[PDB]
RNA sequence: ACGGAGCCAGCGAGUACAACCUUGGCCGAGAGGUCUGGGUAAUCUUGUGAAACUCCGUCGUGCUGGGGAUAGAGCAUUGUAAUUAUUGCUCUUCAACGAGGAAUUCCUAGUAAGCGCAAGUCAUCAGCUUGCGUUGAUUACGUCCCUGCCCUUUGUACACACC
C-alpha cells in the first residue's frame, strides 16, 4: 500500500532539459511541464522508460531520469512512431524531429520570420499578429494589449 | 422502374400537379375546371372536367 | 463564346446544379423526395401533390 | 449447481476473465498496444498501462456470447462515447477498429470464436465452456 | 483575477515516518475517517489519502460500512 | 545553412522534376498531383520556360502575368516573376528558393490592408 | 395445364385509406369465393411523409412553420394460389389513387 | 400444459414482457437473475412487488421477462409493472377471485403505478424553442 | 475531469438513369482507403449497442489532469479548383476564464434543465434549425404591483387619435 517514503532521497526541485520542475507532481504531469511535451507525449516516454506511471517527480532515481531525457530527445530509435512527433519532417531536412522547450521557441520563431520573408498571406498575417487560420474578425478577439 | 414506394407516389402527385397546372394554362379559354388521373394496368386514363366541353374536343 | 468555353463550368453538383422546376430559382430549394422545387411553391401546390396539414 | 455467464454479475466476470487471459500466456498482444487509444475519442491511453487488451478481449467475448453474431464495426460503435470537440458540442464518434480487429484476431487464435455463417463471429462450443467455467469460478470466489 | 488566495502547500504530499506513525495511533479517536478527514488534518495530500486508507485495511483497524468509490466510509474495529 | 527542402539542397532543389516533388511536398500538394492537375499549368510553365531561355542572361525575365491563381511553386519555376491576379492587379513577385509547395494565390493579398483612423 | 401453384403476393399503395381498405375487402372476397389459401390483409406502419416549411416566403414575420405530410399505407397480402382465376382478380377492382404491384414469386 | 400466462408493462417506450409459469421460482430478466439489474440504485425497485407480498406468494411459479426501448429507469418500473401484472394475472385466472383480490389491495397500497400504468407521456416539441414549452429569447433592442 | 467496464431509445432517410444507406472480411494508430456483400425498403444499414447515465479505478482545491481558444507540423477525405486555413484525424502550444454591474429572457408536468439522435442545407461542410426520444426536477395552482389585454362607466380642446 504505502511505503516509509526513504527520508532524504525525494526530490524536491528538479531541473530537466535546462527547465525547472517540482518533485512532488506525478512523473507524467510533471515532465508536461516542459513545453513542447503534452500528457500523451509525456506518457507515452515514461512508459517508455519503464518508470513507473504512478511515482512522483521526486522518487526517481537519477540513471531514470537520463534515460528518459535520451527517449525524450531521440524518439525514433525507441520504437516511438514516425508520427506523434511535435514536428514530423522538418520542412528543412525531412528527418522527423521533435523539438524541446528551448529549441522550440526557437525554432517556432525561426518558422514565423521565415513565412515574413516568404511574405506569404500567412506570414504577413502573422506579421500583422491578427487571426491567420483564416477566421471571422468582424467581431473576434477585440482586445489583447 | 426500381423507385421507392415514397419516391414514386411524390411522383405520382407531382406528375397530377403537372397536369392540372397544365390545363390551367392552355384550356382556360376552354372552360377548364378539373382534372382527374385514373390507372388501369392497361392504360393511365386523364379525365377532364371542362365547362365547353367540344372547343376543348376541338 | 466558344463551343469549348461558352458555358464551360461544370454543373455536376452545388447549389447551381439544380433548378427548381416552377422557377428555375436556386434560393430556398427543396429536394427531399426529388421534388425538386422550391419554399413556397411547394407551400401551395402541396395541396394537389397530397399534403395536407394535420399537426 | 448449474450456472451461465448471464448468471453471474457483469463488471466482476470481466475481470476476472481479464486476470485469467493475463496469466495465461495465450491471447498474443500485437506490437502496436501501450501507444494506441483504442478509439478516436480517447486522448489518453487506458491507466491501466498493461492488461487493458486483455480486459477488452473479456468484454467483447462476453458481449459475442451474449448476442448471435457481431462484426468489428458493431465494436467499434458500441466502444468509444463522445469527443470534447475543443468547444464543439460532443457527438458520439466510434472506438478504433484496429484494436477490435486485432482482438477478434487474437481469440480466434485462442479458439473461443469463430467465423459465423451469417458474416461476423460468433462463439464456439469450447469457449462458450470457457466463459462458463469462469462464471462459476468467479462466482464461487465471490461465495 | 488576483490569486488573493494566500495558501500554502497545506498537505504532505510525500509522506514521513512520523506521519505514518502519526496516522497508525490515529486511527483510534477519529471515530468518523474518511479520505476527506485525513486531508482535512493537513497530513495527507489526498492522492496519497486513498492509499493509506485502503492501507489501514490491512490489519482491519477500520471496517468498511459502505466501500463505494467517490468516497470511503469506515468506523473503528470495537 | 543556406536552404535545403527535406535534405535537398538548394544546389540540388535547383533542377528537379516534378514528380520528384511528388514524393516530397506534403500530402496536400501530394493529393493534388496524384489526382491529374489539368491542361492550364502546362501552358503556364511554358510560358515561363520561354520567358526564361528567350531573356539574356542577365535580367530577371519578363513579366509573365496571368489569371491562374490555384498553381503551385514547383522547383523546376524558381527565378520567374510572376505577375499573379489579384481582383485587381497581377501583383508582382519574383520566385525565391524558398516559394516553393505554397500556392501563387497566396502571394496576391485579395484585400488591401485595413487600417481605421 | 398451369396447375402449379403460384404462392402468387400482392403488394398495395394508397396516400388514402377507405379505397385501400375496400379494394382489400374486393380481393379477399374474390379469393375466398374462389376457394383459395391466403395469408391475411397484413397491416404495414403508415410510413408518415412530412416536410416542414417555413410559411413567409421573404423570411420577415414572426418564426411561423408549418408541417405537410402524407401518410402512406401498404398493406401486402399473399395467396398460395392458381394462375387464371387470381391472375384475373389481379386485373378486375382497382379504383384509381390506389396503385397495385404483383410479384409471381417464382 | 402448464397454467402459463403473460402480460406487459410500459414506461413512455420501454415494454416488459412476462412471461409466468408453474415452476419452482425463476426470477430472470432478459435471460439473467433480477438481482444484477444495473440501476443497482433501483434494484430495491425490481424487487418491489415481491417484498409486499413475500416471495412465499410464488414458490411454485417462474417468470421470465424480456425487456426492450426506453432508457434505463423507464425500462426498470416496466420490469416492475410487468412483475407485478404477471402476478395478478395468473392468480386471477387459476388461483381464486380473493387471492387476487389481496393481491391487488397490497400492490395498489403502495405506489399505485406498481400495478397501473403510467399514462404521463411526453407531448411533441412546437417550433419556437428547445422545448415543448419554451422559448427562445427575446432582444427588444 | 480522465481511464477502463456496464450497454437502454425514438422520430427519420437511403442508389436511376445513376451512383445513396452501407453490414461484414481486410489492412492503417487515426481520419481513412479496400473487396465482397445486402437494401428502391417493418426485410439491409438497425435492436441506428447514442450520449448524459451506471460500476470500479487514477487524479486531489492546485488556474491543477478544469478550461481548449489562439498557435506550428503531419496524415487523409469531398472537390476542376480547399491558399484567405472546407472537414476529419495525430502531436505539440496551452491563452482568456474565479458564477459574472446596471438590466433582461423563458418557464407550472413528462414541464423547465441536462443529454444526445434523425431530417433540412449537403459533394464537403454546423455551433442553426425542425422534429424525436432519454435522464428527468425546485416552485406556484395566485394577484393586478410593473408590462399589456377584454369589456363597462366616465372626462377630453384628441381623430395623422398622448409619439
Ligand atoms: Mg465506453
Ligand atoms: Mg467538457
Ligand atoms: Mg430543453
Ligand atoms: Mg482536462
Ligand atoms: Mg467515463
Ligand atoms: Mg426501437
Ligand atoms: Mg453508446
Ligand atoms: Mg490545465
Ligand atoms: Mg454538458
Ligand atoms: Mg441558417
Ligand atoms: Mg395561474
Ligand atoms: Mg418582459
Ligand atoms: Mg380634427
Ligand atoms: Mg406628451
Amino acid at each position: 500500500s504505502l511505503v516509509v517514503q526513504e527520508q532524504g532521497s525525494f526530490q524536491h526541485i528538479l531541473r530537466l532539459l535546462n527547465t525547472n520542475v517540482d518533485g512532488n507532481i506525478n512523473v507524467v504531469y510533471a515532465l508536461t511541464t516542459i513545453r513542447g511535451v503534452g500528457r500523451r507525449y509525456a506518457n507515452l516516454v515514461c512508459k517508455k522508460a519503464d518508470v513507473d506511471l504512478h511515482k512522483r517527480a521526486g522518487e526517481l532515481t537519477q540513471e531514470e531520469l537520463e534515460r528518459i531525457v535520451q527517449i525524450m530527445q531521440n524518439p525514433t530509435h525507441y520504437k516511438i512512431p514516425a508520427w506523434f512527433l511535435n514536428r514530423q519532417k522538418d520542412v528543412n531536412d525531412g528527418k522527423d524531429y521533435h523539438s524541446l522547450a528551448n529549441n522550440l521557441e526557437s525554432k517556432l520563431r525561426d518558422d514565423l520570420e521565415r513565412l515574413k520573408k516568404i511574405r506569404s498571406h500567412r506570414g504577413i498575417r502573422h506579421f500583422w499578429g491578427l487571426r491567420v487560420r483564416g477566421q471571422h474578425t468582424k467581431t473576434t478577439g477585440r482586445r489583447r494589449a | 422502374a426500381i423507385i421507392s414506394k415514397k419516391r414514386k407516389l411524390v411522383a405520382d402527385g407531382v406528375f397530377y400537379a403537372e397536369l392540372n397546372e397544365f390545363f390551367t394554362r392552355e384550356l382556360a379559354e376552354e372552360g377548364y375546371s378539373g382534372v382527374e388521373v385514373r390507372v388501369t394496368p392497361t392504360k393511365t386514363e386523364i379525365i377532364i372536367r371542362a365547362t365547353k366541353v367540344q372547343d376543348v374536343v376541338g | 463564346a466558344h463551343e469549348n468555353v461558352w458555358y464551360s463550368h461544370p454543373r455536376k453538383f452545388g447549389k447551381g446544379s439544380r433548378q427548381c422546376r416552377i422557377s428555375g430559382s436556386h434560393s430556398g430549394l427543396i429536394r427531399k423526395y426529388g421534388l425538386n422545387i422550391d419554399r413556397q411553391s411547394f407551400r401551395e401546390k402541396a395541396n394537389d401533390i397530397g399534403f395536407y396539414k394535420y399537426r | 449447481p448449474g450456472v451461465s455467464v448471464r448468471d453471474v454479475p457483469a463488471q466482476d466476470f470481466i475481470n476476472n476473465y481479464a486476470s485469467f487471459l493475463q496469466r495465461q500466456g495465450k491471447l498474443e498482444v500485437p506490437g502496436y498496444v501501450d501507444i494506441v487509444k483504442t478509439s478516436a475519442g480517447n486522448e489518453l491511453p487506458p491507466q491501466d498501462s498493461e492488461g487493458w487488451f486483455y480486459k477488452r478481449a473479456a468484454s467483447v467475448a462476453r458481449h459475442i456470447y451474449l448476442r448471435k453474431q457481431v462484426g468489428v464495426g458493431k465494436l467499434n460503435k458500441l466502444y468509444g462515447g463522445a469527443k470534447n470537440r475543443g468547444v464543439r458540442p460532443h457527438k458520439h464518434v466510434d472506438a478504433s477498429g484496429s484494436i477490435n480487429r486485432k482482438v477478434l484476431q487474437s481469440l480466434e487464435k485462442l479458439g473461443v470464436v469463430e467465423i459465423s455463417p451469417k458474416g461476423g463471429r460468433r462463439i464456439s462450443d469450447n469457449g462458450l465452456r470457457d466463459l462458463d467455467r469462469i462464471a462459476a469460478a468467479t462466482l464461487e470466489d465471490e461465495e | 483575477s488576483k490569486k488573493s488566495h494566500k495558501d500554502k502547500a497545506k498537505h504532505a504530499v510525500v509522506l514521513d515516518q512520523d506521519k505514518f506513525d502519526r496516522i497508525m495511533k490515529e486511527a483510534p479517536t477519529y471515530r468518523y475517517v474518511s479520505v476527506s478527514v485525513l486531508v482535512d488534518r493537513f497530513k495527507l495530500g489526498g492522492s496519497l489519502a486513498r492509499v493509506a486508507l485502503r492501507h489501514l485495511e490491512n490489519e482491519g483497524i477500520i471496517k468498511p460500512v459502505s466501500k463505494h468509490s467517490k468516497q470511503a466510509i469506515y468506523t473503528r474495529a470495537t | 545553412k543556406t536552404y535545403s527542402y527535406k535534405g535537398v539542397d538548394l544546389e540540388k532543389l535547383l533542377e528537379m522534376p516534378t514528380e520528384d516533388f511528388v514524393k516530397l511536398a506534403p500530402a496536400r500538394v501530394r493529393r493534388k498531383f496524384a489526382r491529374g492537375l489539368s491542361e492550364k499549368p502546362a501552358g503556364l510553365m511554358k510560358k515561363l520556360r520561354a520567358a526564361k531561355l528567350s531573356a539574356p542572361e542577365n535580367e530577371k525575365p519578363a513579366v509573365v502575368r496571368t489569371h491562374l491563381r490555384n498553381m503551385i511553386i514547383v522547383p523546376e519555376m524558381i527565378g520567374s516573376v510572376v505577375g499573379v491576379y489579384n481582383g485587381k492587379v497581377f501583383n508582382q513577385v519574383e520566385i525565391r528558393p524558398e516559394m516553393v509547395g505554397h500556392y501563387l494565390g497566396e502571394f496576391s493579398i485579395t484585400y488591401t490592408p485595413v487600417r481605421h483612423g | 395445364q398451369e396447375v402449379v401453384i403460384h404462392k402468387i403476393r400482392i403488394n398495395l399503395t394508397s396516400t388514402k385509406v377507405k379505397q385501400l381498405e375496400n379494394v382489400s375487402a374486393n380481393i379477399i372476397k374474390n379469393a375466398e369465393t374462389f376457394k383459395l389459401v391466403k395469408k391475411g390483409p397484413v397491416r404495414l406502419p403508415t410510413k408518415v411523409l412530412k416536410i416542414s416549411t417555413r410559411k413567409t416566403p421573404n423570411g420577415e414575420g414572426s418564426k411561423t412553420w408549418d408541417t405537410y405530410e402524407m401518410r402512406i399505407h401498404k398493406r401486402y397480402i399473399d395467396l398460395e394460389a392458381p394462375a387464371h382465376i387470381v391472375k384475373r382478380i389481379t386485373q378486375i377492382t382497382i379504383e384509381p389513387g390506389v396503385d397495385v404491384e404483383v410479384i409471381i414469386a417464382a | 400444459t402448464v397454467p402459463s400466462v403473460q402480460t406487459f408493462g410500459k414506461k413512455k417506450s420501454a415494454t416488459a414482457v412476462a412471461h409466468v409459469k408453474a415452476g419452482k421460482g425463476l426470477i430472470k430478466v432478459n435471460g439473467s437473475p433480477i438481482t444484477l439489474v444495473q440501476p443497482e440504485i433501483l434494484r430495491f425497485k425490481v424487487y418491489e412487488p415481491l417484498l409486499l407480498v413475500g416471495l412465499d406468494k410464488f414458490a411454485n411459479i417462474d417468470i421470465r421477462v424480456k425487456v426492450t426501448g426506453g432508457g434505463h429507469v423507464s425500462q426498470v418500473y416496466a420490469i416492475r409493472q410487468a412483475i407485478a401484472k404477471g402476478l395478478v394475472a395468473y392468480h386471477q385466472k387459476f388461483v381464486d377471485e380473493q387471492s387476487k383480490n389481496e393481491l391487488k389491495k397490497a400492490f395498489t397500497s403502495y405506489d399505485r403505478t406498481l400495478l397501473i400504468a403510467d399514462s404521463r407521456r411526453p407531448e411533441p416539441k412546437k417550433f419556437g424553442g428547445r422545448g415543448a414549452r419554451s422559448r427562445f429569447q427575446k432582444s427588444y433592442r
